[PDB]
């Protein structure tokens, strides 16, 4: 029932809390937004909406790797998805490309406490002070 | 029920061929123990081969790509390339199976088909197609729980000295200095010498290490802190083991029972099959582990509950109770 | 400038073997 | 009591023979009384003197 | 200015003091000792006594279990809490 | 050439780093058993 | 719970540095076999389930 397709307003407010809160509170992330929860937030976040992720066409280089490596450890997306610096989803989505099209008063009365200041070689007898 | 396998597990040794005859120097040996590591060692990758001669490859590729996924704790998060995610709903079809596997290593596969028999006729738990079938070998009973292993070997006396031999070739340790040679009197009779107590340990440990070595320790492994061996022998009457939650003793009537007798329900008749006639007795114990399983239970509803109501709590009681009693029954007493 | 610490703002308050290589084409 | 309602005398109220009960609740003064004096000494002492204020 | 507070802690105990003895070890005999060669015959003894002291015609596998002599991996002591061999053996006992 | 993690070497033998002319042991447990004393008594 | 994790994370990472501990000729053994097994067992592979299924 919370379930559903993500929103501009809904993705833009999580780029803005996501900023604001930072990355390890979800639940309060969650809070602010409505029909979505706090797994939700975190994985919409890390899946695609994080900026370190590389959205833009396969270079050469990556296309061998990822067909070398998915031919090393077939069906595993989530190991191979860090070595190639790709999203799980997208580099899955890339390779059915690929094989697509290959074919109180103690302050103000009385000083505190009070140090009559020590007296020194010379004459403070006669210095007094103006009022305000 | 697991208890009923306990029983045809009993009834299933004492209708085992000339089982308990030492006439000739006979020697059983009872094995238990567990693969250690198995859920942690699964390969993905190897695994995903594997489900692939089972069931279409789609299905492999998802159940394999399932047990790659992150798993978060709070802070923590990490990736789980290696080690089987045994909570997943499928999980327990992946255990059974990669099982079956290092099973195909155990026995062999010679022997485990003779075991399964013929897929046109096969057999059931414990039975083979014929007798010629059970003296064919030395490895008898062979029962898997989970990642438990429950062996029963019988053997003739060479076969016993030539797996010894082995053992007690390569497998020196060295090491060893003051036990291994140590001086006795051989000018008396042997009787008047150095008896046999430990020797009956040798055929033991031949059989435990003949077993580990049919396991590559990087699939999975055994441990003989955790396995246990009994040994059934012209010297040791008594035979025992344990099977899931029961601990289990087997005396026959063939070796010394003197004055033959009746008791409480714990103690259970096995029973030819074939002569209809009572030729042991096995005694029924509740294992340690499980003891301890219970008391930890009460210690939770203690704990657990300051909040709670009283009945609340006796209705927590209650259940564990029962489902200790009816569990395990006769072996309480 | 050398003891100049980099502020503690708080945030609370990978390589692979070839041998994968040679096991998977060897199944 | 067992040994003085012996043989006529039944299981009724009457049996005085303290001397023993007395000297147990004595024992137990002679030692107690060195603790009230120390304990009720210092509740007069907080009464008078103050509840000390550091906690120190 | 001093309180006639009290506490129980505070009251008399173990008003002696247990001087040492001569055969417990009087500062007597100390300043009088040779500790050099006692100290080294001592240690020449602990030397001396520690020299005393000292068909399957069918399977996958050739014998795994060929110099695997155990390893020395429970006589290192290692100063890093979660690399100690304690604390592997910690790990793998607690958790299933 | 292959090392399972059930081994895997993290750190040199305990002996190799100090060198052979310094004996290293590691006192685990104890002896002389609490009861006995340390400074024993006069009789 | 904490420490197992790292334990893990220590496991993963030692599991994905040093490689396969199964080697290979090993593996070849366990799928060689396992093959032969289920060949003289007559073991027809499960299908995937179809659309109409009336189970
Ligand atoms: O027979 P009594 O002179 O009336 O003595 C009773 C009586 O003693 P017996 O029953 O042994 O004759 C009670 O015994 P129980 O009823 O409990 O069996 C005893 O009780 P205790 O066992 O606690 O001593 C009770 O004392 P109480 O009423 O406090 O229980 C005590 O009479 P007193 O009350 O006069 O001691």
């Amino acid at each position: 029932i919370k379930g559903g397709v993500w929103r501009n307003t809904e993705d833009e407010i999580l780029k803005a809390a996501v900023m604001k809160y930072g990355k390890n509170q979800w639940s309060r992330i969650a809070s602010l937004l409505h029909r979505k929860s706090a797994k939700q937030c975190k994985a919409r976040w890390y899946e695609w909406l994080d900026p370190s992720i590389k959205k833009t066409e396969w270079s050469r280089e990556e296309e061998e790797k990822l067909l070398h490596l998915a031919k090393l450890m077939p069906t595993q997306w989530r190991t191979i998805a860090p070595i190639i610096g790709r999203t799980a989803a997208q580099c899955l989505e890339h390779y059915e490309f690929l094989l697509d099209k290959a074919a109180g008063v103690d302050y103000n009365a009385e000083i505190p406490f009070e140090k009559k200041p020590a007296l020194g070689f010379y004459d403070t007898s006669e210095e007094n002070y103006q009022a305000l | 029920p697991p208890p009923l396998l306990v029983y045809k597990w009993c009834q299933g040794i004492n209708n085992l061929q000339d089982v308990w005859e030492t006439s000739e120097g006979e020697c059983n040996v009872m094995l238990e123990s567990r693969f250690e590591k198995m859920y942690e060692k699964i390969d993905l990758t190897l695994l995903n081969r594997l489900l692939r001669l089972i069931v279409d490859h789609n299905i492999a590729d998802y159940m394999t790509a399932k047990n790659n996924v992150v798993i978060n704790y709070k802070d923590m998060n990490h990736t789980n390339s290696y080690g089987i995610i045994r909570g997943l709903q499928f999980a327990s079809f992946i255990v059974q199976y990669y099982g079956l596997v290092m099973d195909l290593l155990v026995l062999g596969l010679h022997r485990a088909s003779e075991m399964a028999g013929p897929p046109q006729m096969p057999n059931d738990f414990l039975s083979f197609q014929d007798i010629a079938t059970e003296a064919a070998h030395p490895i008898r009973l062979f029962c898997r729980y989970i990642d438990r292993i429950h062996i029963f070997f019988r053997f003739t006396a060479d076969e016993a000295r030539d797996l010894i031999q082995r053992y007690l070739t390569e497998h020196p340790d060295p090491n060893n200095e003051n036990i291994v040679g140590y001086n006795n009197k051989k000018c008396w009779p042997r009787d008047a010498r150095m008896r046999l107590m430990k020797h009956d340990v040798n055929l033991g440990r031949a059989v435990f290490w003949d077993i580990k070595n049919r396991l590559p320790r990087s699939v999975t492994t055994v441990q003989w802190e955790n396995s246990f061996v009994s040994v059934y022998s012209k010297d040791n009457p008594n035979l025992l083991f344990n099977m899931c939650g029961f601990e289990c003793r087997i005396l026959p009537k063939c070796r010394t029972s003197y004055e033959e007798f009746t008791h409480k329900d714990g103690v259970w008749n096995l029973q030819n099959e074939v002569t209809k006639e009572r030729t042991a007795q096995c005694f029924l114990r509740v294992d340690d582990e499980s003891m301890q399983r219970f008391h930890n239970r009460v210690r939770q509803i203690l704990m657990a509950s300051g909040s709670t109501t009283f009945t609340k709590i006796v209705n927590k009681w209650n259940t564990a109770l029962i489902g200790l009693m009816t569990y395990f029954r006769e072996a309480v007493v | 400038q050398e003891w100049k610490i980099p502020p503690c703002i708080s945030n609370w308050k990978v390589h692979i073997n070839e041998n994968f290589a040679k096991l998977a084409e060897a199944l | 009591y067992y040994r003085f309602n012996t043989g006529p005398v039944g299981k009724g109220p009457g049996c005085g023979f303290w001397a023993a009960g007395w000297r147990v609740w004595l024992f137990f003064m002679r030692g107690i009384t060195p603790l009230l004096e120390r304990w009720l000494g210092n509740l007069l002492a907080r009464q008078f003197e103050g509840r000390h204020s550091k906690g120190v | 200015q001093l309180s006639k507070q009290y506490s129980s802690r505070d009251l008399p105990s173990h008003t002696k003091i247990k001087y040492r003895q001569t055969t417990q070890d009087a500062p007597e005999e100390v300043r009088n000792r040779d500790f050099r060669r006692e100290l080294e015959e001592r240690e020449r003894a602990a030397a001396r006594e520690k020299n005393r002291d000292r068909w399957d015609d069918d399977v996958v596998f050739k014998n795994c279990a060929k110099g695997v002599d155990d390893q020395k991996k429970d006589k290192r002591f290692v100063n890093d809490t979660l690399r100690s061999e304690f604390h592997k053996k910690f790990m793998e006992k607690y958790i299933k | 050439e292959v090392v399972l993690h059930e081994d895997k070497k993290y750190y040199p033998t305990a002996e190799e780093v100090y060198g052979p002319e310094v004996e290293t042991i590691v006192q685990e447990e104890d002896t002389q058993p609490l009861t006995e004393p340390i400074i024993k008594p006069v009789k | 719970t904490r420490l197992y994790l790292k334990a893990e994370q220590e496991r993963q990472h030692n599991y994905l540095k040093d490689g396969p501990y199964i080697t290979a000729e090993e593996a070849v053994a366990v799928y060689t076999t396992t093959v032969h097994w289920l060949e003289s067992r007559r073991f027809s592979p499960i299908p995937f389930p179809p659309l109409s299924y009336k189970h």
